């Protein structure tokens, strides 16, 4: 442990040894019954600082027009239903003045808040897993073959998993127990997640920051994170109960900045 | 109570990552028999050829490690009729080509007599030639997983392979000719030091198939057993 | 010059040594690091978060989502067993491919207390109790609710709480236990029995589902780093 | 079983469009060679080691393809991009090489 | 003697190491340096002075002086384009062989803002305006004056000033951009359009000439030294 | 703002110039087959044989660098009928002759047994022999470009070659004879250190032709393209 | 580098030398020692306790 | 960065960094 340094470089060294609502814009969701709000990796979504921001152009922050609650589509929960995934910000690419700022700006940095809501009765049973996965590079269905950009994510459409495996020639491997990444689906509880147990929970609220290796990135060729809703316990009821149990996703961008103003994309 | 003990020193990031892991086994010769096992081989630098180190890195999404590169270069004599020949010691050259530079188009090109590309000369018999490179990137972390495209039109190339421009590595024999052909083998040993790893990732279940994408086959989540409830008195 | 002398062990390449090296590219201006969220500094921080255990791994349920789907139902006589497995993380094929199990397999020793968490995903109107019991190795394995009540146990009602935590205490003669489990360092048996029943009002489905998560407590530690016996390859990937 | 050639036989493209070639192999390889063999004259080298360069080939020629499938893509066809292109692979039991891709400028 | 031990990496010749050597001729009395004017201490001081860009490099104008001779003329309808090139110094064959371009080619990374300077070498009685616009990469390239007005632009009258400076701002996702330009680190497009016209009194020639210089600003920096892909030789010069 | 960063350390003079660049590849043998590849070769010191280092120096008009000379001396066995012969290790000699001194007129001359000319002895198998020389000049800087003549009458020799008297470098095999002939190759690696470079110069466009003058062929200023105004939507 | 010179006796393996070595497994967390009774620190402490002598060793 | 000088000459030094 003499700890002397012969060379001049650092890389030449040795090893180192109820009523709780959210009012975003002109929009209000309601409620959490004083339950819980999962926030990211413990980090609230903030703006860009000056140690960051390699760009020299001045940022565009609308703060009201783009940062309100955008209600996505509604999907149908069945007994033989495997799961769904939405890839962001592709799912918000056409909604309001948020998707309009994306076309005129080269870079873009934003955080989100995800509110997955699915109500039932006391006589329904089931359990969902709502998980937000950053950088989910998915595997193709037919290996050694490239696959299409409209099979990964359409514009705001909920791409769904499958109970069996997928033999498609141009899409991703949608086996739900491999979760599209070749990984065990029980181990997706590292990412910011929350369960929806139909006997006690009724909702899930995740607040994700901007997680990327660069401070600002183009949002038309890079999926920042995907949102996977996978039921682990399947929906079961009596045949006299209400059979249509829908799942609505409501998502809202938080602290959105843009840079590089030019004409409309995205060629 | 009991008072306690057992510090988590070996569960650290640097103690888990810092081990000289082989990443590529380069093969070249002196007399060209065919391609491959031609003289003058090369290898673009990627850490996703050997499944042992690849799974270690792919439990984190972003890495910021420095490196320590070591070569274990041994040579065998090729099969022929006779073998009796006195020979001088073999000198080996390992040239590193940065991204964009000029490549040797063949053997005896003047790219091996350049002035900028660093090269390591080494005769057979001594200690292995060890060198270090810093954090070569243009972003601020090594993206192990990049979920996106290369072109703005969402086309061209899907995967992490767009963010991988670490360069190349060119191997040759310095000596002009031997009396009888000798096939050499160079093994590249990466050792990640000064590691910062940011976003943890769930570990890979099914084994890899290709060195450029995360394509996989469907596998069950675990091995099976006979019955759910075990029983004996 | 200075008279030196070469100790044995020179001009050797140990793959786990700690030496300096001449840099290939000097005076490099590296890019400044940014505040990327969620930085991890230890491998045990990954192993201290939950991961649902595939307990119902009887074939061929491992190729579907039914591997995580421990079934319960209204009984006829009480005291029956629900599930049961051995406490061999890293070797037993129930909790081997979980998140705790894939981390011990990079090691050859473990020690500390494990934490099992349950989650009853049934109806909101059903009620029942269970007896989740850990038993020290000794001799042998319990085959009744009367036998698996003398060891460490808790009692978990599903009408009061939906989640129960069972801290499995560390009882051993040694300070560490081997991951590739042999006969000398045994660890014991986890079982779960019906305490009363599952009682439900009419117009509710019978068969319910219990999830089970495994984690690590604060006194968890691992030693003797090795390579995992899970991945295999012969030729280099192309 | 066992012949290896380029998959589309006779092509045709106007000056300005995309010319993407496709070679099929009976066995896998690592490097793939590409040529520009005009009618009557000796062939030349166009793309070697699946992507690299040639002596007189322009900057618009691109190429890739690993395994049993190769692809040499012309970015935009000009007046000098009308040749029969063949592929090759040195072996160690040669496959052997393919036939050649005849193509004519459309008008 | 002192017990030493040989670390791997000994008796090797790395071409970029930093070691001392025994001198061949010792006690040498070197000649005293004099005050030779104009000493340069960095390679970026060469790259911060202007060099006129060969924009009109359509063949075979590169073999003459007409490569630097961007032509303008009185129009019929306004809004037309004058010239246009990509912002790829070191790779695009317009500003590759300039003084900034020959310095980046000894490197493999660049970063910072470039400065374009113009100089209208026309008559003293002619008047007109232009729209010199930089556009961020995004998608795609502008094909009109209406499209290349939304990006960064300035408006340059030639009746008021003869020289216009356009600081091209650094907009990127990464901290550095690769010199040998690939698709990931794009940089954008520089275009120049007619704002009004070129208006002139009688007895003046129609076709005029604009020169264009490229330089580097203060925040310019390069990294990852390499050898240039411009010179080639096989045998030693004799 | 953004605050900023990226110090220009690698754009310096010494980091751009200090890289071990090969300048000459000396070739000699043991049995004289012909000239060249005769035993006892030589080379007068100039840095304008290899185009890689020559272009680096010729961006400045006056230089004041010290030097670091390294040799990579490998040997190959010459083709013959048989090769089987036990041999002692080859010892190499590299003698530096200052400007004006006596030269070896042949092999086995007593100029290799001199007392003033420094020589480096080296057997094959060890680390490369590295030595340093100071700023050898008679002016106060190294004139890369000298626009003038050698005689006062404006005659004789045009170019920089009048101001180049760095000496010579003589290579031979120390050993008396081998049983079978061995051709050796010595590569001289210059490394300019402690560099002061004064007047900056515009960089060379067209490639060099000779090692003693700046004679060139006419080349266009850049590569061409199709049209001046690029266009697409 | 620093000019050194190799004294005779280098690259030899004396079986009774006292040198350091690079560790194979570093940062090892060893188990804590306990108070095992009866610790011996010298070989003469074994030789200072009695042992009955076989004096009547006439065969068999 | 120990910055010791073994030899007596200035031209025998390391690079200036």
């Amino acid at each position: 442990y003499t700890n002397i340094n012969y060379y001049k470089d650092s890389a030449s060294n040795s090893l180192n040894r109820r009523v709780r609502s959210i009012t975003l814009g002109n929009s209000t969701i309601t409620t959490q019954e004083c339950a819980n709000v999962v926030v990211g990796y413990g980090v609230w979504p903030t703006y860009l600082s000056d140690h960051e921001a390699t760009a020299v152009d001045q940022p565009t922050q609308p703060d009201v027009a783009t940062c309100r609650f955008y209600t996505l589509e509604s999907v149908k929960w069945e007994s033989s239903s495997a799961g769904w995934w939405w890839k962001f910000p592709e799912a918000l690419s056409d909604m309001g003045l948020f998707g309009q700022n994306m076309q005129y700006h080269y870079l873009g940095r934003t955080g989100y808040t995800i509110h997955v809501q699915c109500n039932a009765s006391k006589f329904h049973q089931g359990c969902l897993l709502v998980v937000c996965v950053p950088e989910a590079e998915m595997g193709a269905a037919t290996t050694d073959h490239a696959f299409n950009h409209t099979k990964l994510s359409n514009i705001g459409q909920a791409m769904e998993f499958s109970a069996k495996k997928s033999t498609d020639q141009t899409g991703p491997q949608t086996a739900v127990h491999n979760a599209g990444m070749g990984v065990a689906v029980g181990n997706l509880t590292i990412f910011p997640h929350q369960w929806i147990n139909l006997r006690t929970n009724n909702s899930a609220t995740i607040v994700m920051p901007y997680i990327n290796s660069v401070p600002m990135d183009n949002m038309y060729r890079h999926y920042n994170f995907t949102l996977m809703v996978i039921p682990f316990a399947k929906l079961e009821h009596s045949p006299q109960a209400s059979t249509y149990v829908p799942i609505t996703v409501t998502v809202a961008p938080m602290c959105a900045e843009y840079n590089g103003l030019r004409l409309a994309g995205h060629q | 109570h009991v008072i306690n003990y057992h510090t988590r020193s070996e569960s650290s990031i640097e103690n888990f990552m810092g081990r000289a892991a082989c990443v590529y086994i380069a093969q070249y010769a002196t007399e060209k028999v065919n391609d491959e096992l031609d003289r003058y081989t090369n290898w673009e630098i990627t850490t996703r050829q050997v499944a042992q180190l690849r799974r270690k890195l792919e439990m984190f999404t972003y890495m910021r490690f420095d490196l320590e590169i070591t070569f274990v270069i041994t040579s065998s004599q090729r099969t022929s009729t006779t073998y009796a020949s006195d020979s001088p010691p073999l000198t080996h050259q390992v040239m590193y080509v940065p991204p964009g530079g000029p490549i040797p188009k063949s053997y005896e090109d003047f790219a091996w007599q350049t002035s900028t590309n660093p090269s390591v000369f080494w005769t057979e018999g001594n200690a292995p030639p060890r060198m270090s490179i810093p954090f070569m990137s243009v972003g601020n972390a090594y993206c192990n997983f990049y979920d996106g495209w290369s072109h703005f039109s969402q086309s061209g190339v899907y995967g992490y392979t767009t963010l991988n421009n670490m360069g190349h590595l060119y191997f040759r024999h310095v000596n002009k000719s031997t009396a009888y052909p000798v096939n050499s083998v160079a093994r590249v040993y990466f050792k990640p030091k000064h590691v910062k790893a940011w976003v943890p990732r769930a570990p890979r279940l099914c084994p890899y198939l290709k060195a450029r994408n995360v394509n996989f086959n469907v596998q069950g989540v675990t091995e099976s057993r006979n019955k759910i409830t075990l029983d004996r008195s | 010059g200075l008279p030196t002398m070469n100790t044995p062990g020179s001009t050797q390449f140990l793959t786990s040594d700690d030496f300096q090296s001449p840099s290939a590219m000097p005076q490099f201006d590296v890019t400044p690091e940014i505040q990327i969220p969620g930085q991890v500094r230890n491998l045990m921080e990954i192993a201290e978060v939950d991961s649902v255990v595939p307990v119902n791994n009887t074939e061929g349920h491992v190729n579907s989502m039914e591997a995580y789907r421990i079934p319960v139902r209204p009984q006829t006589s009480s005291g029956e067993q629900v599930f049961g497995f051995q406490l061999q993380p890293g070797h037993d094929s129930v909790l081997k491919h979980t998140l705790l199990g894939e981390i011990l397999n990079y090691y050859a020793n473990w020690s500390g207390s494990m934490k099992l968490t349950f989650m009853y995903c049934g109806a909101a109107m059903a009620t029942g109790k269970f007896l989740i019991a850990y038993s020290p190795p000794g001799a042998g394995v319990p085959g009744s609710r009367r036998d698996a009540m003398l060891g460490t146990h808790v009692i978990w009602d599903v009408g009061l709480q939906s989640s129960c935590v069972l801290c499995v205490p560390w009882i051993s003669q040694t300070n560490y236990r081997y991951v590739t489990s042999d006969a000398y360092t045994d660890a014991g048996y986890i079982t779960c029995w019906y305490q009363t029943s599952i009682v439900t009002p009419p117009d509710i489905p019978t068969t319910s589902t219990i999830l089970c998560f495994v984690s690590a407590c604060n006194d968890f530690s691992v030693r003797l780093l090795r390579d995992t016996p899970f991945i295999t390859q012969q030729a280099l990937f192309q | 079983d066992i012949e290896l050639t380029q998959s589309p036989a006779i092509m045709s493209a106007s000056p300005g469009e995309k010319v993407t070639m496709t070679c099929s192999a009976s066995s896998s390889l690592r490097y793939m060679h590409w040529y520009q063999q005009k009618s009557g004259t000796s062939p030349k080298r166009w793309i070697y080691d699946t992507y690299n360069l040639a002596s007189g080939v322009p900057v618009r020629f691109s190429g890739s393809g690993s395994g049993t499938s190769y692809s040499l893509t012309i970015s935009s066809m000009e007046a000098e991009d009308a040749a029969t292109y063949y592929c090759q692979q040195w072996s160690s039991n040669p496959p052997t090489f393919g036939a050649g891709t005849k193509l004519e400028l459309k008008r």
